[PDB]
RNA sequence: UGCUUCUGGGUCGGGGUUUCGUACGUAGCAGAGCAGCUGCUGCGAUCUAUUGAAAGUCAGCCCUCGACACAAGGGUUUGU
RNA sequence: CCCAUAUCCGCAGCAGGUCUCCAAGGUGAACAGCCUCUGGCAUGUUGGAACAAUGUAGGUAAGGGAAGUCGGCAAGCCGG
């Protein structure tokens, strides 16, 4: 018989199966559709979730209750040291879909990238690309590369660059770089290859990919949470306290007929560590990394037009469980998937951004840099010392 | 230099963090014995009964946070024993733990 | 024009709040909330600035035994504002009104939340202070 | 945005920190954290709490 | 994820951050009083100074490159 | 000699049953509960490593306060 009172089902069947992701680094499932009339540009990037904070800005929203007024907004800090292009991969459109046509690699590949090619770097002899790299040094090999580059011009329709991160500049334990294809959108196929060929072994800073006030998508793997029951995995109603044999369950997992449990019924199992794509996360700031100019370390990348204090984005005591952000970073509005240190794929939007929220221009008045390791109450150590005064340590 | 002696401070606090009350002191001994093997590489580790008394001096759950020990690698006089050497872990009473380094002891 | 923002709801159905006007009612017993569509098993809830349907449990005999439209003006449950401020009051209060939003009384005791003052001009003009 | 001061401890509260309290008598207070709020609501006098600005001023600790 | 680029991670130490709230001892003509001796000496909860002191703080916090040792290894497989 | 969480009866070294005598200090009204001495024991027919779900047994919870449910069942408030 029909269920007495209507109610929406718990959870979305569009995110099934609720299993551990097969990839740790978020995969770009769909790159932006190429527009041949735009200049050659890259469409994605890799960053690492440093941590969260909040900022003060004045909203510019005509007809809104917060028009001309200051608001406090949470933001996620993603460290984005420049990537290094090391290879090109070309694709051919076939009636069975894009097929990898040809891959070319640069002559020199840093050991961070090579670590990606091994399961035990300690035990290996580091022989990767030791014989390929010779193709760039002899006339017979060189004449074979430009033919490979010429073939990719005749036949390939999609061009991507194999860029990798620079793990030596991060505060992390890992030394193995994250390597990913990035589609080269823009001009003709020939213009894509000349642009990509010129940038082999070169560095591509995040600013060259993304801009201020741009809406982007973050792709990553959520925080794993292990085996979970239906109450926590699916958010079903807890049964009454009197229930015998447990109340953190779904009471009826199906009807007599069909004589099977259906795929649409909440069950226990893995929670978290799911691949997810989130869209429309606005870029609030592309902060510049530390520079040594005239013997001085310039690090006031957390200063604003309305706050001239020389402080970095790092909070007192550093980003908890992450470290210190000393490279370029992207300040995203809101929260993103993953743990601290999680590698996050930054991708340009697949949509046309014509909305007041999407077009709004961000102007920061303040960036909170108090300690997150507790209830921090000082923005800077200079401010803390001036308030507290001398201590017994002094 | 098989026969060597060094003085260590063992941060028991971080070794037994999260352990249940009735298992806290027993696991301090297990971590002290695990620590000695790492630093001296001798599966035959002998813990002085005075060090055992120091780890239990406050009960099963309120174990001391830090403890200053001394490790001496000695030759096993037991020719039958498969281990030529063994480590002896003794107790060093200290008033303070501040600025105490790993120190070579010369006998 | 400018529309109010979501705030934490502290007063489910069944909450008895003070009556902060001079009608005669001493407290207001919330029996429902305006605008609540709701879902299975979820109680309708109210926050500062929300009109509700209430009964007087303690007060003048004429005000009891009937349903009045009331408006919440203070709540003990802290709610975030767009400036990041988490505000809460010492007690939950409300005032009786009519469907048009005009106060059945003429004076209010205690402060009134800015959320409610903006939404109800007739209540605002009677508020001694705005929090 | 301007910076308030904790009504109990005298520390300054930056935007997005602590809570604001409005009493039925019309007085409004700000608190840096639940520790300061807890002391204020249990009717503790800040002049006897060693780590407050009122205490150190009273005992001339900084001076 | 790491396992020798005079380099690496580790341990301890130090520094930062942070929590609680001002340590033991010592001094006090601060202390309601009381006792003994001719102002002094004792008992006395608590109070003030030393003293935002002491204590803890990664075990899944941040930075050290100070001390100490360790690190160039071991086993089983895999061929067009 | 055992006289009972192992010498007795329950098929057994069975959380059951089975008649008595002596009876320390502290707190306290107290043969209450809590700690200790004399005397006794080794955690109740196993250990090690983990700290997922669901349990069993204990706790805590903002705002509301029975709206839950057949029913305030359960817990909670009160307590000398
Ligand atoms: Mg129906
Ligand atoms: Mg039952
Ligand atoms: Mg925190
Ligand atoms: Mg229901
Ligand atoms: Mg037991
Ligand atoms: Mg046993
Ligand atoms: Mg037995
Ligand atoms: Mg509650
Ligand atoms: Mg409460
Ligand atoms: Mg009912
Ligand atoms: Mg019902
Ligand atoms: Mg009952």
């Amino acid at each position: 018989s029909h269920r007495k009172f209507s109610a929406p089902r718990h959870g979305s069947l569009g995110f099934l199966p609720r299993k551990r992701s097969s990839r740790h680094r978020g995969k770009v499932k769909s790159f932006p559709k190429d527009d041949p009339s735009k200049p050659v540009h890259l469409t994605a990037f890799l960053g690492y979730k440093a941590g969260m904070t909040h900022i003060v800005r004045e909203v510019d929203r005509p007809g809104s209750k917060v028009n001309k007024k200051e608001v406090v907004e949470a933001v996620t800090i993603v460290e984005t040291p420049p990537m290094v292009v090391v290879g090109i991969v070309g694709y051919v459109e076939t009636p069975r879909g894009l097929r990898t046509f040809k891959t070319v690699f640069a002559e020199h590949i840093s050991d961070e990238c090579k670590r990606r090619f091994y399961k035990n770097w300690h035990k290996s002899k580091k022989k990767a690309f030791t014989k390929y790299c010779k193709k760039w040094q002899d006339d017979a090999g060189k004449r074979q590369l430009d033919k490979d580059f010429s073939s990719m011009k005749k036949y390939c329709q999609v061009i991507r660059v194999l860029a990798h991160t620079q793990m030596r500049l991060l505060p992390l334990r890992q030394k193995k770089a994250h390597l990913m294809e990035i589609q080269v959108n823009g001009g003709t196929v020939a213009e894509k290859l000349d642009w990509a060929r010129e940038r082999l072994e070169q560095q591509v800073p995040v600013s060259q990919v993304f801009g201020q006030d741009e809406m982007i998508d973050v792709i990553g793997v959520t925080k794993g949470k292990g085996y979970k029951g239906v109450t926590s995995r699916w958010h079903t109603k807890k049964l009454p306290r009197k229930t015998h044999r447990g109340l953190r369950k779904v009471a009826c997992i199906g009807a007599w007929h069909p004589a099977r449990v259906a795929f649409s019924v909440a069950r226990a199992g893995q929670k978290g560590y799911h691949h997810r794509t989130e869209i429309n996360k606005k870029i609030y700031k592309i902060g510049q990394g530390y520079l040594i100019k005239d013997g001085k370390l310039i690090k006031n990348n957390a200063s604003t037009d309305y706050d001239l204090s020389d402080k970095s984005i790092n909070p007192l005591g550093g980003f908890v469980h992450y470290g210190e952000v000393t490279n370029d970073f992207v300040m995203l509005k809101g929260c993103v998937v993953g743990t601290k240190k999680r590698v996050l794929t930054l991708r340009k939007s697949l949509l046309v951004q014509t909305k007041r929220r999407a077009l709004e221009k961000i102007d920061l008045k303040f960036i909170d840099t108090t300690s997150k390791f507790g209830h921090g109450r000082f923005q800077t150590v200079e401010e803390k010392k001036a308030f507290m005064g001398p201590l017994k340590k002094d | 230099n098989e026969v060597v002696t060094r003085e260590y401070t063992i941060n028991i606090h971080k070794r037994i963090h999260g352990v249940g009350f009735k298992k806290r002191a027993p696991r301090a001994l297990k971590e002290i014995r695990k620590f000695a093997m790492k630093e001296m590489g001798t599966p035959d580790v002998r813990i002085d009964t005075r060090l055992n008394k120091a780890v239990w001096a406050k009960g099963i759950r309120n174990v001391p946070y830090r403890i200053r020990v001394r490790l001496s690698r000695k030759r096993n006089e037991d020719e039958d024993s498969p281990n030529k050497l063994y480590t002896l872990v003794t107790y060093v009473p200290v008033t303070t733990f501040k600025n105490l380094q790993t120190v070579n002891v010369d006998e | 024009s400018g529309a109010k923002f979501r705030i934490s709801l502290g007063l489910p159905v069944g909450a008895v709040i003070n009556c902060a006007d001079n009608t005669g009612a001493k407290n207001l017993y919330i029996i429902s909330v305006k605008g609540i569509k709701g879902r299975l098993n979820r109680l309708p809830a109210a926050g500062v600035g929300d009109m509700v349907m209430a009964t007087v449990k303690k007060g003048k005999p004429e005000l009891r035994k009937k349903v009045h439209p009331a408006v919440v003006i203070r709540q003990r449950k802290s709610y975030r504002r767009k400036d990041g401020v988490f505000l809460y009051f010492e007690d939950n209060a409300g005032v009786i009104v009519n469907n048009k939003g005009e106060m059945k009384g003429s004076a209010i005791t205690g402060p009134v939340a800015k959320e409610c003052a903006d939404l109800w001009p007739r209540i605002a003009s009677n508020a001694g202070s705005i929090a | 945005m301007k910076v308030e001061l904790c009504s109990f401890s005298g520390y300054k509260i930056y935007p997005g920190h602590g809570r604001r309290y409005a009493r039925t008598d019309g007085k409004v207070f700000q608190f840096l954290n639940a520790k300061c709020e807890s002391a204020f609501l249990s009717k503790r006098n800040p002049r006897q709490i060693n780590w407050t600005v009122l205490y150190r001023r009273k005992h001339k600790k900084g001076q």
